[PDB]
RNA sequence: GCAGAGGCCCCGGGGGCGAAGGCGGCGCGCAGGCCCCGCCGGACCGGCCUCUGGUGCAGAUCUCGGCAGCAGUAGCCGCUAC
RNA sequence: GCGCGUGGGCCCCUCCUGGUAAGCAGGACGGGCGAGGCGGGACGAUCCGGACGCCGGGCCAGGGUGCGCCGCCGGGGCCCG
RNA sequence: GGACGCCCUGCGGCCGCUCAAAAGACCUGAACCCGGCCGGCCGCCGGCCCGCCGGCCCCGUCUCGAAACACGGACCGAGGAG
C-alpha cells in the first residue's frame, strides 16, 4: 500500500520554489538584544523615520 | 439564466462532472460541519481557530442599548459641521464665536483622536473623550466641554 | 514528435481589454492602446492596462491622499484609472489637475472650488496623449476586508484572522492551546 | 401530483426493476414512471421578481427617453420616421376626445406611416401562447407622452400607439424588447414638465455626459495625438526558402563569388 | 466551496417542508393587500368625513440612550398634559 | 447569374460522419455523437473503425459555404428583402424560401431579373395557377 | 438544436397560388445541424436581437404503449363411447 | 486567487527483502500503461520502434525480405534446427 | 354517414356515388414488423464502376486490466436524471 513512486515528477512539475527574499533577510530568531541596538541606530540622523 | 449553466454544457458526459471512481452519492464526508474533532480536524484545525471551546463570562441577557457607545474621531469633527459655516469659521478664528459641536446630537458619545483638527478653536461637546483626544484639541485651543 | 515540454513553462492569460460594458471605457481603452501602438510611451502602455483591470485590482484614491502624493509638484497633471473620492477629514484641500475616470460629486465640487480643474480621461487624450507632465497613481489594492481573510487562519504562522464568529478557545490562545 | 398514489418497490428476487409500483404492478412515484412525480417539481417559491436599485432604475429611464432624441436609434428601432420634422417630435395638441382628430394630428407630424406599420402588422401568434389568451402580436408605435392634456382616449384606439403621463414613465415602454429609440410624441407641457418631473426626483443627479465613437475620432485626429505618433521600424521580409545551390541568380544572392 | 475557508453557516434547517403547518409565508399578494388598505382607508374616511382618519398622538422621547435625543409618536396624552391645556379625557 | 471566377473547392471529406454502431441500431441515429466509452474502438481510435470529426476536415475559408455553382446562399423570403440582399452583392445567390407561396415566387423571380441576384430554385413551385 | 416571452422583419415577415407535420432525394457545415426540391398533408409557422427554462437519451433486472422471431411450434393424453 | 478530480493502481528495467519457489508477497531510481493512436514482435494494456489536425509527395526507424504476405541478393565459415 | 347497376345459393364482393378530399369510423398516420411486385447477394470503413482487394471483437460499465466463460441489453416509439 505504501509507494512514493511519481512523487519526485509530482514535485518536479512546477517545483524547486525558493523560499523568497523576505525570508533570506527576517528579524525572526535573532538574538533580541541585537534587534534592539538595531532599533535604536536606526533611530537616528538620516534612517530616523520618527517625527 | 439556465441556459448559460456550466451543467447544461457538460451533458452528453455521462457522470455530468463527478468522475468515474468516486461518484456522487449522498452526503459521504456528513451531513453537515460533523466530524470537526475526528475526521475533519486537518481543516477545522488549518481554517478555524477557536471553534471548539468556551472562552468567556456569559451574560445571560444582553442590553445592547447600554453597550451601545458610537465614537467619532478628532479628524470628522470638523467635517460635521455644514461647509458653508465651516469655510468662513476657519479664517474668523475668535475665541468668543468658537464652534460648539455637540457630537451627541450628530449621533456619536465618545471623540477618540486618530487625526489632526485644523488650528482654529473649536469647542466639543460629548459623553467621554479619549486623553490623546483631549490633548489634541488642546492643543488646537478647544475646550472639551461635557455633554448632559 | 517534439519535446516542448522542458525549457518552455506554459501560457499565462491577461486582460487584454476591459470586460466592461460600459462603452465609454471600452471607447477609452481602443483610443490609449491605438496611442501606445504608435508612439510606444510607457505611460500609455500602462494607462491601458490600468483602463483594462477589475474593480478589485482598480481601488479608489481619495482627494487626500492625491495631496500627499503631489505635494512635491502642482504643475504635474495626477491620473487615476479608479474614481476618486472626498475626504471629509481633509477640512483644506490643495489646487490640483487630476484626469480620473469618474469623480464622486463630492470630490469633484470641492477640487473645482479650491481651483483645480477635474480632468477625464477623454480630456486627457486631447490635451497629453503622452503624458508630458503626468504622474500614474494607484490606490492601495489591498484595502478590501476579503485581502486580509485570505489565507490559513489558524497555522501557527497564520497573522490572518478566523473567518467567522469562532468563539472558543481550543486555538483562539495560543499554540499550546490544542 | 404522482404522490397521490399508493406505490412501494416490489423488491429484489421477482425480476422486476426496483422503482415503486401499485397493487397491480403499474411503475409509479419516479421521474421516469409514467404518472411519476417530476424529479423536482415547480414550487411557487422560485425568486420570480429581481431588485434593481433606484439609482439603476432612474439612469436606465433616463438614457431611454435620451435615445428617443436620437435621430437614427428610432429608425434603427423600426419606427418609420422618415417624415416626422424634429426629434424629440414635440406636438402642442389640446384635449383630445376623438380617433379621427388624433390620426390628423400624427398624419400631420409626420407619424401615420409608423401607425399604418403597426395596423397593418397584426397576425396570430406562432405557438402554444395563442390558446394561452395571447393570440395575436402588433408592432410597437409612437408612445405619447400626456400631461394635463387629455389626449389619452383620442390616442388609445390607434393601432400600436401607447400613453404615458410625464408622472410615470415606463422603461419597458420607452425601450420595447430592450432596444431603446421609441417615437415619443411629447404634448407640450410633458417637454415643459420634464425639467421639473426629472429634479422632484429628491437630489438625484442625471449621470454626466460621456464621449462618442465619432468624438473618440475627432479627438484621435487631433494634431497633438498626431504629432505624438512615431512611425514604427520598417518591417522584416519573410520570403519562403528556395534551394539557393541550384540556380545562378539565386546562390548569387547568398554566394555571388561563387 | 468543498471545504477550504468558508464561515459556517447560521441558518437554522427547514422544519415542516413535508407535512405540517406552512412554515413558508408567499408575498404575492402584497401588491392586492396595498389596494385592499387603501380601499377600507377610503372608507372609512367617507364614514366620518370632517373627521381626519387618525387621532392626535402625543411626541414622546424615543426610549434608550441609543435614541434619547429624538421624539416619535406614543399612544396617548397624559392626564397632566390633558388638565394642563384644560380638557377632561372624555 | 455568373458567379466570379474563384479557386477549387476542395472538400476534405466527401462522406458524412457516422455515429459509433449506427449500423447495428435504428435506436442509434446516424447523427454525430464524440465517442465516449471507457473501452471504446472509436475513441481510441484503432485501425478499421470509422473516421472521427476533426477541425482538421475545415473546407478552405475562401470556399467554405460557398455552394457548387461558385455563388454563396442568402436566403430571401419577400421582394423588400431581396433588393437589400442584392444591393452592393456580386458574391451570393437567393434561394426563395420555402414558405414563399407560388403567387409570391412570381414577384421575386421577375424582380430578380431586374435585379441580376441569381436564384438557385427558379424552377421550384412553378404550376401555372390554383 | 428545443419550447415559450419581449421586440424587429421600410407600405409592413412567411401561409388554401398550400402552414406545421411525415416520406424519399440533393446542396452547405470539421460536426452538432441547417437549407432547398419532389410527394403526401391540410392550418398555422418562423429568421435575427434581448429574455426565460420542466431544454437534446442506446442502456438505468428503466416506465408505458406497440410488436417480432421462436411458430402453424408446445400443446387441446382425467371422468370406458360412440 | 478560486475551485475540480484523485487518494483500489499495475507493468518494464535495476537493486532488493522475503518465501523452496510463481503471471508470488512487500520496497525503490527512472520510464511505460493507466489516459498514447501508428508500424513490428504470428497472436500480447505495458516489449522493440514511433508518441496522433486534414492531406499529397519523398525519406526512412524498428522489424524483416521462398510462398501465404509488402519486400534480397552477394561473399566467408558452420551444419541429423 | 354511402345513389345505382352488376353478380353472388347466399355472404359479401364489384363498380361507382356523396364530398374539396374519403376524411368511410374515421385528422396527420412515423418507427418496429409484415404481404405482393420489381431488383440484387448482400455488416462497417477506404479505393475503384461496384464486387473485388485491404482493414475492422460488442456495446455500455465497474476495473490494474473486458471480446470476455463479469454485469445490463429481443425490437421500436414516446417519457426519463445537478
Amino acid at each position: 500500500n505504501h509507494t512514493s513512486k511519481n512523487q519526485n515528477r509530482k514535485d518536479h512539475r512546477n517545483g524547486i520554489k525558493k523560499p523568497k527574499k523576505s525570508a533570506y533577510t527576517s528579524h525572526k530568531g535573532m538574538c533580541p538584544k541585537y534587534l534592539r541596538n538595531l532599533r535604536r541606530s536606526r533611530a537616528n540622523d538620516p534612517r530616523q523615520s520618527l517625527r | 439564466p439556465t441556459r448559460i449553466r456550466k451543467s447544461r454544457k457538460r451533458r452528453g458526459h455521462r457522470q455530468m462532472g463527478y468522475g468515474r471512481v468516486g461518484g456522487h452519492r449522498k452526503h459521504p464526508s456528513g451531513r453537515g460541519k460533523a466530524g470537526g474533532l475526528q475526521h475533519k480536524r486537518t481543516s477545522f484545525d488549518k481554517y478555524h481557530p477557536g471553534y471548539f471551546g468556551k472562552l468567556g463570562m456569559r451574560n445571560y441577557h444582553v442590553r445592547r442599548n447600554i453597550e451601545y457607545n458610537p465614537t467619532i474621531n478628532i479628524d470628522k469633527i470638523w467635517s460635521l459641521i455644514p461647509e458653508e459655516q465651516r469655510d468662513g469659521f476657519l479664517q474668523r478664528k475668535s475665541t468668543t464665536e468658537a464652534p460648539v459641536v455637540d457630537v451627541t446630537r450628530f449621533g456619536f458619545f465618545k471623540v477618540l483622536g486618530r487625526g489632526s483638527l485644523p488650528q482654529c478653536p473649536i469647542i466639543i461637546k460629548a459623553r467621554y473623550f479619549s486623553s490623546d483626544a483631549e490633548k489634541k484639541l488642546r492643543e488646537v485651543g478647544g475646550v472639551p466641554l461635557l455633554v448632559p | 514528435g517534439i519535446d516542448l515540454k522542458t525549457g518552455i513553462k506554459k501560457r499565462k492569460v491577461e486582460r487584454k481589454e476591459p470586460k466592461s460594458p460600459n462603452p465609454y471605457i471600452r471607447l477609452l481603452h481602443n483610443a490609449f492602446k491605438v496611442v501606445y501602438e504608435n508612439t510606444g510611451e510607457d505611460f500609455t502602455k500602462v494607462l491601458t492596462k490600468r483602463l483594462c483591470l477589475s474593480k478589485t485590482n482598480r481601488p479608489v484614491l481619495s482627494v487626500s491622499r492625491l495631496a500627499h502624493l503631489m505635494h512635491k509638484r502642482e504643475d504635474k497633471i495626477a491620473v487615476v484609472a479608479s474614481t476618486v473620492t472626498n475626504d471629509e477629514r481633509l477640512v483644506t484641500i490643495p489646487r490640483m489637475t487630476i484626469c480620473a475616470l469618474k469623480f464622486s460629486a463630492t470630490a469633484r465640487s470641492r477640487i473645482e472650488k479650491a481651483g483645480g480643474r477635474c480632468m477625464s480621461f477623454d480630456e486627457l487624450l486631447a490635451e497629453k496623449p503622452t503624458g508630458d507632465n503626468c504622474v500614474l497613481l494607484q490606490g492601495r489594492r489591498s484595502c478590501r476586508a476579503v485581502c486580509k481573510k485570505f489565507g490559513s487562519p489558524g497555522r501557527p504562522n497564520s497573522h490572518v484572522k478566523p473567518k467567522g464568529e469562532h468563539k472558543g478557545r481550543r486555538g483562539a490562545r495560543g499554540r499550546h492551546s490544542w | 401530483a404522482g404522490v397521490q398514489c399508493t406505490a412501494h418497490s416490489w423488491g429484489p428476487g421477482r425480476a422486476v426493476a426496483r422503482l415503486p409500483r401499485k397493487h397491480g404492478g403499474i411503475g409509479a412515484y419516479a421521474n421516469f414512471a409514467r404518472g411519476g412525480h417530476m424529479a423536482h417539481p415547480t414550487t411557487v417559491i422560485r425568486r420570480w421578481c429581481r431588485k434593481v436599485n433606484l439609482n439603476q432604475r432612474r439612469y436606465a429611464v433616463a438614457s431611454a427617453l435620451a435615445a428617443s432624441a436620437n435621430a437614427a436609434l428610432v429608425e434603427a428601432r423600426g419606427h418609420r420616421i422618415a417624415d416626422v420634422p424634429s426629434i424629440p417630435l414635440v406636438v402642442d395638441t389640446d384635449n383630445v376626445t376623438k380617433t379621427k382628430d388624433a390620426l390628423a394630428i400624427i398624419k400631420a407630424v409626420g407619424v401615420l406611416r409608423d401607425v399604418e406599420r403597426c395596423k397593418d402588422s397584426r397576425h396570430i401568434r406562432a405557438g402554444r401562447g395563442k390558446m394561452r389568451n395571447r393570440r395575436y402580436i402588433t408592432r410597437k408605435g409612437p408612445l405619447v407622452i400626456y400631461n394635463t392634456e387629455d389626449v389619452a382616449r383620442g390616442f388609445r384606439n390607434l393601432p400600436g400607439v401607447d400613453l404615458c403621463h410625464v408622472s410615470s414613465i415606463r422603461l419597458l415602454e420607452l425601450a420595447p424588447g430592450s432596444h431603446p429609440g421609441r417615437l415619443i410624441l411629447w404634448t407640450k407641457s410633458a417637454f415643459a414638465s420634464l425639467d421639473d418631473v426629472y429634479a422632484a426626483k429628491q437630489n438625484y443627479t442625471l449621470p454626466r455626459s460621456c464621449i462618442t465613437q465619432t468624438d473618440i475620432e475627432r479627438i484621435l485626429q487631433s494634431d497633438a495625438v498626431q504629432k505624438t505618433f512615431v512611425p514604427k521600424r520598417d518591417p522584416l521580409v519573410i520570403e519562403r526558402k528556395v534551394d539557393p545551390f541550384s540556380s545562378k541568380e539565386a546562390l548569387a544572392r547568398l554566394d555571388p563569388s561563387g | 466551496a468543498m471545504g477550504r475557508n468558508v464561515a459556517f453557516s447560521n441558518m437554522r434547517r427547514y422544519k415542516c417542508t413535508n407535512k405540517g403547518p406552512n412554515l413558508i409565508k408567499n408575498w404575492f399578494n402584497q401588491p392586492a393587500r396595498k389596494i385592499r388598505r387603501r380601499q377600507t382607508r377610503l372608507q372609512k374616511a367617507k364614514a366620518i368625513f370632517p373627521c381626519p382618519l387618525q387621532k392626535l398622538r402625543p411626541s414622546v422621547t424615543r426610549c434608550s440612550q441609543k435614541f434619547n435625543l429624538t421624539q416619535r409618536i406614543g399612544r396617548g396624552f397624559t392626564l397632566r398634559e390633558l388638565q394642563g391645556v384644560g380638557l377632561s379625557a372624555g | 447569374i455568373h458567379p466570379l471566377p474563384h479557386k477549387i473547392i476542395i472538400k476534405k471529406r466527401k462522406n458524412k460522419f457516422i455515429r459509433f454502431q449506427s449500423e447495428r441500431f435504428v435506436r442509434v441515429k446516424p447523427s454525430w455523437r464524440k465517442p465516449r466509452g471507457i473501452d471504446s474502438p472509436m475513441r481510441h481510435q484503432y485501425r478499421g473503425q470509422r473516421p472521427m470529426v476533426s477541425i482538421g476536415y475545415g473546407s478552405d475559408k475562401e470556399t467554405r459555404f460557398m455552394l457548387p455553382c461558385g455563388f454563396f446562399k442568402h436566403r430571401i423570403s419577400t421582394v423588400h428583402e431581396l433588393k437589400t440582399l442584392f444591393m452592393n452583392n456580386k458574391t451570393h445567390a437567393a434561394q426563395i424560401a420555402h414558405g414563399v407561396s407560388a403567387r409570391s415566387r412570381k414577384q421575386i423571380l421577375e424582380e430578380a431579373k431586374k435585379m441580376g441576384v441569381r436564384v438557385l430554385n427558379a424552377d421550384a413551385k412553378l404550376r401555372k395557377e390554383e
